[PDB]
């Protein structure tokens, strides 16, 4: 009894998703390649290491730029964050941590906190106003935290391992909106520009819209074939691109509710670890297991170009807000800063 | 280029201190420990501060006292509530007052306090052969190993002077979603020991996080074979680990654990319980060694890989002591070049 | 099974009633952004080797 109560539950779920898959193919009049088709490409534009900085004794696992594109953290698993001047290639600081097993840092817009976390569960906020002391430590997630951002300094979203994003008032240090529905660990977020929304990557080879204000999922977004370990907005806010270990990156559109496009090659089979969008959000950047990081044209689908300059997988990027420079960071404990 | 050059000094003070972390760093042997929850892994921990470092003192056991009361209470609040789904009445009928007192009293703090009113119910209910009855099938339903242990030494725990001696503080039972970290010095080696405890996710995703640590200390816990199945369970995530691409030069150290609860377990519950296929007689050395077989069967690597496997009691500090010199020498013997 | 079973039919509605734009539209839209902010994008235009920090 309880079954053919379950049973039409299935078959209800498959006439939604079925409903869904039509109404996108009904949206679809023609497609971001064929409209780009008369856009002169990018072409090979070749870029160099203009920066290489050193230090850190382990892998690192994540880095942010400050906003104001020169400042920027690292966390690596040496039990080490470093924030660097990206000009002068000079420690600003080095904060030990109390749990050396970090997945993830975050730098507040306002430059005056920043952010970490991993397999303790926890992100740990630390005051950047001598030296640098934890200021506050956001706890309850059950699963290891993957991913933090600053919306400003009193606010911040975490995406975990326990399947669940989250919203935080620092300020009280307790959770604000829970958000659930991911069926499997939350690799990444990303905010939208004006912080309305946030997207999320995970091992369910989804991506997820949320809101912010109230709390919900609106869209999820498909067609992965493994899990997505990357995920960032395309400037303007009404699309976001996803890296993934099935080697592919996906550009997915809001509006649409449907993915614009692929960018992956033939002999690209490794996971890809970061994504970032450029400044005018034409070129994509994505870090791979293979060492590498290339560089896609968003609207062209090809790849404008290549970056190899570690002897480890590349775990992270990030790109400025002047869009002047391009960081990578590694497994080989090296960072490097490409114009 | 003048006042910035202050910038730099400081900078290169910060550089200079992360070679020194780095340096000792490199000396400091790195154990993972993993396995099942409840197979032990809190319990070596604390016995590695027991042994290889000062211990456990009386301050620091009396921080342990408000564990050891809440254990105690929780563990006959679950025999209570398995009484109701096994149907299992009272031996005396006025018992289901402590019963309804105890859930009443268990509410009183969110810490676990310890008044003569309290202990008296918890005690009465205890010598109840109802409850005795339902304790017997504790194999039926979820149950602490510490439980007896505890609720048995009630007089001595109930007092007022009362301090937890250092088995006490190995007893007790606590869950940590967070990664437990822990130093100590052995022989003149340094130690990290690091328990992931309870990390609710799919392991394949941090498991590379790990690559590259000496060894890895795997519990597993004999007594769950004739529970609902918590060994086959462990041996499929063995499974996993041993074989693992990321630990292919870590060295594999296996502890089958609370082997002094499966000998006596033994006597009564069958292995066929948890392995049909078993046609041997039912004692503690072939059947913990049948055990042990299986287990590692599972390596796929044998050519190459080499499981170290051990029978171990985790409360009894030198039973712990005798395996962790061995497993001492095999990290030394192991890796050396 | 569990019950939460509704509720992903009722996000599944969620999912269901939106407003969907054709893709010309939004691609038109990621295009008109691109090559408006295209003169502003140092990666896409060769900033001058003496400006730029890193020389
Ligand atoms: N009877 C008995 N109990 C044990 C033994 N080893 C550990 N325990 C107890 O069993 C429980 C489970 O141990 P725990 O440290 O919590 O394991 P973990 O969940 O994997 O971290 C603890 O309460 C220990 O006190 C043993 O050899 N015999």
């Amino acid at each position: 009894s309880a079954m053919s109560e379950l049973d039409q539950l299935r078959q209800e779920a498959e006439q939604l998703k079925n409903q869904i898959r039509d109404a996108r193919k009904a949206c679809a009049d023609a497609t971001l390649s064929q409209i780009t088709n008369n856009i002169d490409p990018v072409g090979r534009i070749q870029m160099r290491t203009r920066r290489t900085l050193r230090g850190h004794l382990a892998k690192i696992y994540a880095m942010h730029w400050g906003t104001d594109s020169r400042l920027l953290v690292s966390a690596s698993q040496d039990g080490k964050l470093i924030i660097w001047d990206s000009y002068t290639t000079n420690k600003v600081h080095a904060i030990p941590l109390r749990s050396s097993w970090v997945m993830t840092c975050a730098y507040a817009p306002s430059g005056n906190y920043v952010a970490c976390g991993g397999l303790d569960n926890i992100c740990s906020i630390y005051n950047l106003k001598g030296n640098v002391r934890v200021s506050r430590e956001l706890a309850g997630h059950t699963g290891y935290l993957s991913c933090c951002r600053f919306l400003d300094d009193n606010q911040i979203v975490t995406s975990s391992g326990d399947t669940t994003c989250a919203l935080w008032d620092i300020e009280t240090g307790q959770q604000t909106t829970t958000f659930t529905g991911h069926t499997g660990d939350v690799m990444s977020l990303s905010l939208a520009p004006d912080t309305r929304l946030f997207v999320s990557g995970a091992c369910d080879a989804s991506a997820k819209l949320w809101d912010v204000r109230e709390g919900m999922c609106r869209q999820t977004f498909t067609g992965h074939e493994s899990d997505i370990n990357a995920i960032c907005f395309f400037p303007n806010g009404n699309a976001f691109a996803t890296g993934s270990d099935d080697a592919t990156c996906r550009l997915f559109d809001l509006r649409a509710d449907q993915e614009l496009m692929t960018y992956s090659h033939d002999n690209i089979i490794c996971g890809i670890t970061s994504v970032s969008f450029s400044k005018s959000g034409r070129l994509l950047l994505a870090g791979y297991d293979d060492f590498n990081c290339n560089v896609w044209d968003a609207l062209k689908a090809d790849r404008a170009g290549v970056l190899a300059g570690h002897d480890n997988r590349v775990s992270c990027l990030g790109v400025t807000d002047d869009g002047m420079a391009v960081a990578t960071g590694s497994w080989d404990s090296f960072l490097k800063i490409w114009n | 280029s003048a006042e910035d050059k202050a910038a730099v000094e400081r900078s290169k003070m910060i550089d200079r201190n992360l070679r020194e972390d780095g340096e000792k760093a490199a000396r400091e042997v790195k154990l993972l420990l993993l396995g099942a929850g409840e197979s032990g892994k809190s319990t070596i921990v604390k016995q590695m501060k027991i042994i290889h470092e000062a211990g456990y003192s009386e301050e620091e056991c009396k921080q342990y006292k408000a564990v050891v009361y809440s254990n105690t209470i929780q563990s006959i609040i679950a025999i209570i509530r398995a009484m109701g789904r096994l149907k299992i009445d009272f031996g005396d009928a006025a018992r289901a007052d402590d019963a309804r007192q105890l859930f009443v009293l268990a509410g009183a703090a969110e810490e676990g306090f310890m008044t003569a009113e309290l202990a008296g119910v918890i005690k009465r209910l205890w010598k109840d052969s109802g409850v005795q009855a339902c304790f017997n099938r504790s194999r039926e339903y979820q149950l602490n190993d510490s439980a007896a242990y505890y609720l048995n030494d009630l007089d001595r725990i109930a007092q007022p002077n009362y301090i937890p001696t250092q088995q006490d503080v190995l007893r007790t039972r606590v869950k940590t979603t967070g990664i437990v970290e822990t130093h100590f010095t052995f022989k003149d080696l340094h130690f990290k020991m690091f328990d992931v405890g309870a990390q609710r996710s799919e392991r394949k995703k941090w498991i590379h996080c790990f690559e590259g640590v000496t060894a890895i200390i795997f519990c597993v816990a004999l007594s769950d074979y004739d529970l609902v199945n918590r060994m086959h369970e462990s041996m499929k995530l063995f499974d996993s680990i041993c074989n693992n691409k990321w630990f292919t030069d870590t060295s594999i150290i296996l502890f089958l654990n609370k082997k002094d609860l499966f000998e006596e377990k033994i006597k009564k519950s069958p292995l066929t319980i948890c392995y049909p296929e078993y046609a041997g007689s039912n004692t503690y050395e072939e059947a913990a060694a049948y055990i042990q077989c299986q287990f590692e069967d599972l390596n796929k690597r044998k050519d190459t890989k080499e499981i170290y496997t051990h029978f171990t009691c985790s409360t009894d500090t030198k039973n712990v002591q005798f395996v962790f010199d061995a497993v001492t020498d095999v990290i030394i013997k192991n890796n050396l070049k | 099974s569990i019950a939460q079973a509704r509720k992903l039919v009722e996000q599944l509605k969620m999912e269901a009633n939106i407003d969907r734009i054709k893709v010309s539209k939004a691609a038109a839209d990621l295009m008109a952004y691109c090559e408006a902010h295209a003169k502003e994008d140092p990666l896409l235009t060769p900033v001058p080797a003496s400006e730029n920090p890193f020389r």
